């Protein structure tokens, strides 16, 4: 669970970082794609599964807007995300293992990109969040 | 993978002695009730939504023990799994998009199953040969995987 | 997080098999030592990380004596074991990875012991409930 | 494995760059301070009680430093890792009881490390590269645990 430290940290980091959720999104996305080639397996209706392809600009956008939704339901992800988890769910069918895989990578591009921003404190809280908004997702599977 | 002999002999007395049409069925009936995302490759075989229309999904069933007589050409090649499964391997990526993460969850599925089975046969020694099996072979169905 | 369909299926199946768990414990971490032999790690301290052996037998008592207090406290998990958590935290350091490998070994015991009890519907909810110990148990860590 | 040419050359372009003094010590704090239960082998390195006194205290740096240097016999051994890595892993086994889980945690933080410090110039074929060398190092790390 997160402490109130660990929500103030989240809190900060994405108002540092929230104007760039878009690019993240796509550099995020574009990693794991490429460095986890077996996650294109739930893009297959698309044939422009590459970094940077309009399909991929187009859903990092959705993807980091749904962390701006957790960030802003972080005293309760569970409720907040409960219609995302429907969608991965039901619709998506996604394996949470791959919440993991984008999670990982969202950490790598925040870090090439805000570096001082992204210290190792700012990294406890931000991995302790996104393992919550994981398991958020999963709420509806099973 | 260096295959020990008692892990031949191992692997050998479980698929001499393993009942198809059984595990075969409980093991994907059972990875579709607890992974439920693993039903992404099955939308047609009928209404899955519920524990019971699944297990009573004749569709299910044959399936499950295609899958599991999929095992056999490792059991037959045990030195080398890799290359015989790498056409399974293109398969599942190119054409049914499966995401291979899955296969691990059906292959614990299938190891439940066989402890159901087998009982105070199952001992840890036993676990250990067969989860290895089941590992060379998950890893070579996701090695063509691009 | 765990339904209440799920916590009346854990506590019917506790309700059956808990007069057993002292023979679980022993099973499953013996299936721990043998099949993931890095979780020896822990052990170290004993001369007998050996399956059935006097350590590992009075241990296995106690972990499940641990599964037998989650059941009672599955409404909380989270402040039902938190002294569970310090002691794993503070006192042994173990990477929560492993909590997701004896799971597993105490969902393959149960299997072998309890066929009929251990359906399909009692596995995904002592799953779920095996993954809900397995953070309460993380929750004194970072 | 098996190895690109293009993977070679980026393993070795990043090492050949690397400032060992910088990264070693932030990956190290990093990991101790996001996976805190990684403390557990280093309780005489003094005071590691909060996120600041493990970025401050120069043994953790020191040993930092000496980790990703282990690395640099794979990158002069990278079709042989695992045999160059046997008796380093019998070492953190047998004598260390170091649990090899911990590895891939303090892989993942040489990789954020690694991309705040190189930035765009991360680029995601690098990442794959360089998480792939790790991810062979990392068996290899663990292979001799029995
Ligand atoms: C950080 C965790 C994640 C976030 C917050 C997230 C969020 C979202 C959002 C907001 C949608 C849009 C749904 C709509 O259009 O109504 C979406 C769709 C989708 N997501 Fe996720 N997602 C997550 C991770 C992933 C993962 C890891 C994968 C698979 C590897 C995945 C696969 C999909 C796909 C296949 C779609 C459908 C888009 C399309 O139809 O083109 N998601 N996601
Ligand atoms: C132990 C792991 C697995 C083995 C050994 C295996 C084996 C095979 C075999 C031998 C085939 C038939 C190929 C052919 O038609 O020539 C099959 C097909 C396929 N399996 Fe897999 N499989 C495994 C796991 C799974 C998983 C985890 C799923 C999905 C969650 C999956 C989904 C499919 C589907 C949908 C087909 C396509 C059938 C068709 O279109 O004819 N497999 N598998
Ligand atoms: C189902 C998950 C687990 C539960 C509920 C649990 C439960 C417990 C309990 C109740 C104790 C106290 C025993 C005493 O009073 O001596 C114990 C201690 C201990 N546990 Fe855990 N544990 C779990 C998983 C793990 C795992 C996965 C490991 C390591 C791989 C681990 C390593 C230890 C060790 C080393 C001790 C101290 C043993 C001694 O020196 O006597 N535990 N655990
Ligand atoms: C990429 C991963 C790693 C590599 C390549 C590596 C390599 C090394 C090397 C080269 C040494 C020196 C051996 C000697 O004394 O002869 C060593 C020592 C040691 N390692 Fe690792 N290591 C790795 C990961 C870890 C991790 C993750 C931990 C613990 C969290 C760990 C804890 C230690 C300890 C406790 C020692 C001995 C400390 C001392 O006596 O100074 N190592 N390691």
């Amino acid at each position: 669970s997160l402490s109130d430290k660990d929500k103030a940290a989240v809190r900060a980091l994405w108002s540092k970082i929230g104007k760039s959720a878009d690019a993240i999104g796509n550099d995020a996305l574009s990693r794991m794609i490429v460095v986890y080639p077996q996650t294109k397996t739930y893009f297959s209706h698309w044939p422009d599964v590459t970094p940077g392809s309009p399909h991929i600009k187009a859903h990092g956008k959705k993807v980091m807007g749904g962390i701006a939704l957790a960030v802003s339901k972080i005293d309760d992800l569970k409720t907040g995300l409960m219609e995302l988890s429907e969608q991965h769910a039901y619709k998506l069918r996604v394996d949470p293992a791959n919440f993991k895989i984008l999670n990982h990578c969202i950490l790598v591009v925040i870090s090439t990109m805000f570096p001082k921003e992204f210290t190792p404190e700012a990294h406890v809280s931000l991995d302790k969040f996104l393992s919550g908004v994981a398991l958020a997702l999963a709420e509806r599977y099973r | 993978v260096e295959w020990t002999d008692k892990e031949r002999s191992i692997i050998s007395d479980i698929f001499s002695h393993m009942d198809y049409d059984d595990i075969g069925p409980k093991a994907l009936s059972r990875c579709l009730i607890v992974y439920p995302w693993t039903q992404r490759h099955f939308s047609g075989f009928g209404n899955l939504y519920n524990a019971e229309a699944i297990i009573g999904n004749a569709n299910v069933a044959a399936h499950g023990i295609k899958v599991l007589h999929g095992l056999d050409r490792g059991v037959k090649n045990m030195d080398n799994i890799a290359a015989t499964y790498a056409d399974l391997s293109t398969l599942h990526s190119e054409k049914l998009h499966v995401d291979p993460d899955n296969f691990k969850l059906l292959s614990d599925c299938i190891t439940i199953v066989l402890a159901a089975k087998m009982g105070h046969a199952f001992t840890a020694e036993t676990q250990g040969a067969f989860q290895k099996f089941l590992a060379v072979v998950v890893s070579a169905l996701g090695k063509q995987y691009h």
